């Protein structure tokens, strides 16, 4: 039921229960109850992974189009 | 991080300072964030 950052509890109440019964009864798939009287306290509270920019590695754009092998072998084409 | 009389020798015997300045940052690096981002992105769940 709990340990997420926020607690559904499943649908939100329309006020207050009705039909006239209690708001435990039998405890079955809940056993959580909190009431408040106005507002509550750590209003400034919340969860979220931030990221600031996508940090990636550098690789050196090397291809075999160099003169380094032309120079110490012979270079042909036969396409 | 050296000790006095060891670093003293080195830059008598083989180091050699050549060095008058320094560089000093002119940025503070101050900066704020406001939650109502945090709040839309925590009630939307998915966001882009």
């Amino acid at each position: 039921i709990a340990g997420l950052f926020n607690i559904p509890a499943g649908i939100i109440p329309t006020g207050n229960v009705l039909s006239t019964i209690e708001v435990c009864a039998h405890r079955c798939i809940f056993d959580f109850f909190k009431q408040i009287r106005s507002d509550d306290n750590s209003l400034y509270s919340a969860q979220f992974d931030i990221l600031l920019g996508t940090y990636c590695n550098t690789l050196n754009f090397v291809r075999f189009l160099e003169l380094g092998l032309s120079v110490a072998c012979i270079c042909t084409k036969f396409p | 991080v050296t000790t006095a009389t060891l670093k003293r020798q080195l830059l008598q015997g083989i180091l050699q300072i050549d060095d008058t300045a320094a560089d000093v940052p002119v940025t503070y690096g101050e900066m704020v964030l406001q939650g109502t981002n945090l709040v839309t992105a925590l009630v939307m769940g998915k966001a882009v």
